C-alpha cells in the first residue's frame, strides 16, 4: 500500500 | 525468513514533447505487484502479481487516486529541483525516489527507507533512525531544511513503522503461495574448448527465486574469485531467476575444480564437479 | 550529468531445444538515464511483437529492463539483441548463443 501524503522536494 | 516492500518511482521530463513520462512499480522480495505508467490507456494502478488481482475495488481506486498524487509531486519536483541547479527548460532531467520496509525473520519491522535522486545521484535520504535526512549537495539542503520544519519525517516514520508493514503482512499471506515459497536452482554445467591446452567450464543455475544466490568455484578447494567471470543474476521473464559463473581449466584439471551453490531453496548447499 | 553504460544479456527463458516454443529475452542493466533503444533481431531484422517489462532500478539508481518475445529455436535461426543508448556511440549488438 502507497503512502498517502504528498511530498514535495 | 525476512521480507520486504519497495515502492520505485521515475519521472523524466519531456521539454517540448509534452508532460513528464512517469512510472511507478512496487514489489515484494523479488517479485512485482503492482505498476503505474503515465504514457499507458488505463491511467489505473495495475496488477502485475495474481495475489493482488483479488484485492478488490476500493484497493484499485484508492492506489490510482495515491499514485497519480505521486505523479504531480514529482512534475512540480522537476520544476523545483530545475531552479534549485540553475539548469535550463530544454533539457530532459531524472527524478527517482523509492521508499518501504523490511521486516525480519519474526516479521517484526526491522529498517525502513525513503529516498530520492535527481539525474542518478542521491539527492536526500532518511536515514535508519527514521528522524533525520542525509542531503549531500549545497542545493538538497534546502529541501532538507523544508521536510524538518514540515515533520516530514514524523509523518514517514508512521507509515514505515505501521501500515508499510501490516500491509506487507498481508499481502504475504494472500500471496503465501507466490511469495512465502523458494524455487530451487536447476543446475548443470557446460564445457567448451577454448584452444588445444584449456577449456572454459560454465556452472548454470536456473529457474531459481528469489534472486539471492552464491555461485563460486574452486580448485582444489581454494577459491578462485579472481579468475572466475560471474554474470549478474537475471529474470528468465517468468518470475525466476538465472545466473552463471566460469572459469577456464588448463588440460588435464577438470577435477581440480569444484563449483558450489548457495541457495534458500537448497536442503544443503551443492559441491558440483565436471565428471 | 551521470550517464551508465548498459550491460547487455540475450538469452532464452528455458534451456532451448528446436521446435519447442520459448522465449527470447534481453535484459539491459545498469544504466542511466533511463531513454534506451532495444530491438530483438531475427536473421538480422527487427522482431515486431516484442515486450518489455516496467522500468525499475537498483539501489545505486541504474536501470533495468528485460525485453522479450515468444520464439521457436530452430537449427538454422539467428538471434541477437541491438541496443542503442547516449553512453553507445553506435548501436551494439550481441548475439544469442544457445551457451551464455
Ligand atoms: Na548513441
Amino acid at each position: 500500500l502507497l503512502f498517502g501524503k504528498p511530498v514535495y522536494v | 525468513g525476512s521480507h520486504s516492500m519497495r515502492y520505485f518511482f521515475t519521472s523524466v521530463s519531456r521539454p517540448g514533447r509534452g508532460e513528464p513520462r512517469f512510472i511507478a512499480v512496487g514489489y515484494v522480495d523479488d517479485t512485482q505487484f503492482v505498476r503505474f505508467d503515465s504514457d499507458a490507456a488505463s491511467q489505473r494502478m495495475e496488477p502485475r502479481a495474481p495475489w493482488i488481482e483479488q484485492e478488490g475495488p476500493e484497493y484499485w481506486d484508492g492506489e490510482t487516486r495515491k499514485v497519480k498524487a505521486h505523479s504531480q509531486t514529482h512534475r512540480v519536483d522537476l520544476g523545483t529541483l530545475r531552479g534549485y541547479y540553475n539548469q535550463s527548460e530544454a533539457g530532459s532531467h531524472t527524478v527517482q525516489r523509492m521508499y518501504g520496509c523490511d521486516v525480519g525473520s519474526d516479521w517484526r519491522f526491522l529498517r525502513g527507507y525513503h529516498q530520492y535522486a535527481y539525474d542518478g545521484k542521491d539527492y536526500i535520504a532518511l536515514k535508519e533512525d527514521l528522524r533525520s535526512w542525509t542531503a549531500a549537495d549545497m542545493a538538497a539542503q534546502t529541501t532538507k531544511h523544508k521536510w524538518e520544519a514540515a515533520h516530514v519525517a514524523e509523518q514517514l516514520r508512521a507509515y514505515l513503522e505501521g501500515t508499510c508493514v501490516e500491509w506487507l503482512r498481508r499481502y504475504l499471506e494472500n500471496g503465501k503461495e507466490t511469495l512465502q515459497r523458494t524455487d530451487a536452482p536447476k543446475t548443470h554445467m557446460t564445457h567448451h574448448a577454448v584452444s588445444d591446452h584449456e577449456a572454459t567450464l560454465r556452472c548454470w543455475a536456473l529457474s531459481f527465486y528469489p534472486a539471492e544466490i552464491t555461485l563460486t568455484w574452486q580448485r582444489d578447494g581454494e577459491d578462485q574469485t579472481q579468475d572466475t567471470e560471474l554474470v549478474e543474476t537475471r529474470p528468465a521473464g517468468d518470475g525466476t531467476f538465472q545466473k552463471w559463473a566460469a572459469v577456464v581449466v588448463p588440460s588435464g584439471q577438470e577435477q581440480r575444480y569444484t563449483c558450489h551453490v548457495q541457495h534458500e531453496g537448497l536442503p544443503k548447499p551443492l559441491t558440483l564437479r565436471w565428471e | 550529468m551521470i550517464q551508465r553504460t548498459p550491460k547487455i544479456q540475450v538469452y532464452s527463458r528455458h534451456p532451448a531445444e528446436n521446435g519447442k516454443s520459448n522465449f527470447l529475452n534481453c535484459y539491459v542493466s545498469g544504466f542511466h538515464p533511463s531513454d534506451i533503444e532495444v530491438d530483438l533481431l531475427k536473421n538480422g531484422e527487427r522482431i515486431e511483437k516484442v515486450e518489455h517489462s516496467d522500468l525499475s532500478f537498483s539501489k545505486d539508481w541504474s536501470f533495468y529492463l528485460l525485453y522479450y518475445t515468444e520464439f521457436t529455436p530452430t537449427e538454422k535461426d539467428e538471434y541477437a539483441c541491438r541496443v542503442n543508448h547516449v553512453t553507445l556511440s553506435q548501436p551494439k549488438i550481441v548475439k544469442w548463443d544457445r551457451d551464455m
